[PDB]
This record gives C-alpha cells, sequence and structure tokens, in this order.
C-alpha cells in the first residue's frame, strides 16, 4: 500500500511498474518463482513494502529481470505460455 | 499474509501430501491432495472433495488423492 | 460477566423437527426396530471421528483410550441405554445438532414418507436420531467432548429440550451416553436376545467392539 502497481503485456511478457520514487538500488530485492514473483524494499526510517503474487500464469524466472530507475521499479516476467493473463495476480 | 522468504523450506499441509516444498518452486498443480473434508456418516467413510465414500476404515485410509492445487504452507 | 450462569437453558424445536417427531410417535409403523441400528450408526459415525482426531494426535484418546459401545437394558427402570466412547459433543453441537436446526434432509424425508417411502430411510435423510421416538416416550443424552464440560440432552418430544450441565452424573470421560425410556408397549427390546438378534441382524459388520452387559 505504500507504492501502487500497475502492469501492462505483450504476448510473451507482463510488464509490472511499481512506482517508488528514490529508492537506491541495493535496498530492492526481487525474485522469480515458477508461478510467483516477490518484491521487497527495505525503507530505513520504517516498515518494509513487499508486493508477492501468486501469479496468473507461469513464468520462467531465468528470463525474468528489473530495473530500478529514478521514479519506478520497472520488472518484465517472462510468460512461459503464449496466453493473455486476464489479471497479474492468481485468482483474481 | 505476512512476508515470505520463497526459498525458504515449509512442509505441506494439504491432506495427502504432507511433503516439504519451496513456493519458489510452487504453483497451481504442484500439489496432489484431498481438499476434504473427511466424511464419517451412516456407517461410511470417506472424502466430501471427491465423493468416494467405502465402508471400512482402513480402505477409506487408502482413497488416492483427488485434486492437484498448490502446496500450502498452512 | 455474570460469574453464574450455569442453569438449565431451554430450547424449541424447529417447526420442521416438531412435524418430524408428530409423524413418528403418531403413526403406525411395523419395524420400529430400526431404531436400534440407528443409534448404533450414530455411535459408529463419532467413533470414526474420534480415531480419525487421533491419527494425527495420539493424546487425543487420553480420556478414554478404548473405542468401544455398550448396550445396556435396565428392567428395573424399563430403558435401554447405549453408550459409546466416540468424539463426544460439545454443548453447542447439542443445542446446533439436535433440535435447533432444521437440515435440509428433514423436510425430504417428511415428502418421501408421504409418497410411500419406508421409515427405515430415516438415516439417509439425516435425521436417524429421532427414530429413537419410535420406541421411547423420553431421551436423555449425556455426552462429553474433548473440548467441554459433561452436558445433559433431555426431551419428550413436546416441542422443546432442555440441556444442562451434568456435574454430579457418573462421568464418561468421552463419547455420549442416550438413556431411552420405553413406551408400555415396547419392552421387548430389554430382552437380551431379542437385543442380540437385532444388532446380528442390522449391524453384524460394525468395526467396535459391541457388548451387552
Ligand atoms: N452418539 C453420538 N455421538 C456424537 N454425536 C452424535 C451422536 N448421535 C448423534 N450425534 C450428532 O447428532 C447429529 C444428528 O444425528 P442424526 O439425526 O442421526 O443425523 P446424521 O447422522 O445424518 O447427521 C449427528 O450428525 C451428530 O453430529
Ligand atoms: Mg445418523
Ligand atoms: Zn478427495
Ligand atoms: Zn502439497
Amino acid at each position: 500500500a505504500k507504492y501502487r502497481h500497475e502492469y501492462y503485456q505483450k504476448p510473451e511478457e507482463v510488464v509490472v511498474t511499481v512506482f517508488a520514487k528514490g529508492i537506491p538500488k541495493q535496498n530492492v530485492n526481487i525474485d522469480f518463482g515458477e508461478q510467483i514473483l516477490s518484491v521487497v524494499i527495505e525503507v530505513p526510517g520504517e516498515d518494509a513494502y513487499y508486493l508477492q503474487p501468486r501469479l496468473f500464469g507461469k513464468i520462467i524466472p531465468d528470463k525474468c529481470k528489473y530495473e530500478v530507475l529514478s521514479t519506478k521499479i520497472e520488472i518484465c516476467l517472462a510468460k512461459a505460455d503464449i496466453i493473455t493473463w486476464a489479471s497479474l495476480e492468481h485468482g483474481k | 499474509a505476512a512476508v515470505i522468504d520463497i526459498n525458504q523450506p515449509q512442509v505441506c499441509k494439504n491432506k495427502g501430501c504432507g511433503q516439504t516444498f519451496k513456493e519458489r518452486d510452487n504453483h497451481e498443480t504442484a500439489c496432489s491432495h484431498h481438499p476434504g473434508p473427511a466424511v464419517f456418516h451412516d456407517r461410511l467413510r470417506g472424502w466430501k472433495c471427491c465423493d468416494v465414500h467405502v465402508k471400512e476404515f482402513d480402505e477409506f485410509m487408502e482413497i488416492p488423492p483427488c485434486t492437484k492445487g498448490w502446496h500450502s504452507s498452512s | 460477566h455474570h460469574a453464574a450462569a450455569t442453569e438449565t437453558e431451554t430450547f424449541a424445536f424447529q417447526a420442521e423437527i416438531n412435524q418430524l417427531l408428530s409423524l413418528i410417535i403418531n403413526t403406525f409403523y411395523s419395524n420400529k426396530e430400526i431404531f436400534l441400528r440407528e443409534l448404533i450408526s450414530n455411535s459408529s459415525d463419532a467413533l470414526d471421528k474420534i480415531r480419525f482426531e487421533s491419527l494425527t494426535d495420539k493424546s487425543k484418546l487420553d480420556a478414554q483410550p478404548e473405542l468401544f459401545i455398550h448396550i445396556i437394558p435396565d428392567k428395573a427402570t424399563s430403558t435401554l441405554t447405549i453408550v459409546d466412547s466416540g468424539i463426544g459433543m460439545t454443548k453447542s453441537d447439542l443445542v446446533n445438532n439436535l433440535g435447533t436446526i432444521a437440515r435440509s434432509g428433514t423436510k425430504e424425508f417428511m415428502e418421501a414418507l408421504a409418497a410411500g417411502a419406508d421409515v427405515s430411510m430415516i438415516g439417509q435423510f439425516g435425521v436417524g436420531f429421532y427414530s429413537a421416538y419410535l420406541v421411547a416416550e423420553r431421551v436423555v443424552v449425556t455426552t462429553k467432548h474433548n473440548d467441554d464440560e459433561q452436558y445433559v440432552w433431555e426431551s419428550q418430544a413436546g416441542g422443546s429440550f432442555t440441556v444442562t450441565r451434568d456435574t454430579s452424573g457418573e462421568q464418561l470421560g468421552r463419547g455420549t451416553k442416550m438413556v431411552l425410556y420405553l413406551k408400555d408397549d415396547q419392552m421387548e427390546y430389554l430382552e437380551e436376545r431379542r437385543i442380540k438378534d437385532l444388532v446380528k441382524k442390522h449391524s453384524e459388520f460394525i468395526s467396535y467392539p459391541i457388548s451387552l452387559w
């Protein structure tokens, strides 16, 4: 709830954006599972933000990536299958 | 939920599984289990999930997991 | 905080159960003996439950390590008693399961009876317990669940039942006891041989030892 997030998609990938402003890259811990995304962001003054949804579709962890930018964090999930996800999170 | 570590081993508590799993490895058809509940009624023993009801208790114990879902650490 | 609220609670049966009871009590049936099978089934079911629970927690059996069913006729009081060491019932279980909630099979069983079905089907419609009123004018149930204290439920099927904390009775340990007060023309169910044949007729292959006393 500390930061909001959005996604868009292409036939072969889902791009998740977390709108978190001035975050140093070392404070960003992101990991990928077969069908889960893990995003944990440390905030020295406060509690850590986390976004860890089970995903609508399966992904390929080895091909996933992210970039920590000045204004946001962009995460690219490689779809395991060529289908349109009806949402980001499983069962939604 | 509270924060988790997708690399941390857990014990699945789904009926008929009880396996150790990581979650980084979890997915929607990973776990074979009876969602349950068990049913003991009018002298029949069985599982409401697959609707199989059997007669002997020991026989009931052998009814195979009927569903593929997510492993669940709780 | 009212530090003494353990009285006797009185409850009205649900309308549909009052109807069921009246149907059971006011019509003639030639096979009333099926009541015993229904009570044995309920005991068997309750023993299954605590057995199952015990597979993942052996301490579940502590208050009574043996799984059994005892049948005790008494000519002096005209009562037929059935005792089991099943899972027993919480006070809430008594109120919820034995009078205050009309389960879906209730109205269904009544319709099935009016269409021509035999009263023997009562177990399949989720209301087998009330078949005790085929032969008894009064039933008292004492019961002990691991989670609660011992309670006694009682009814003469006159529209209501009571539930009372039982601090003075024998003390079951775990399980339930049903005492049936037989009607005048139903004394045959106190005879050892009648019970024996009946257990053999309708039960016979139950998975827990039944003894007669
Ligand atoms: N001997 C017993 N021990 C524990 N619970 C019982 C016993 N007899 C009856 N009950 C409870 O009362 C409920 C109603 O019993 P019954 O009218 O025979 O319907 P059913 O067995 O189809 O549920 C049971 O489901 C059970 O929860
Ligand atoms: Mg029954
Ligand atoms: Zn099943
Ligand atoms: Zn599992």
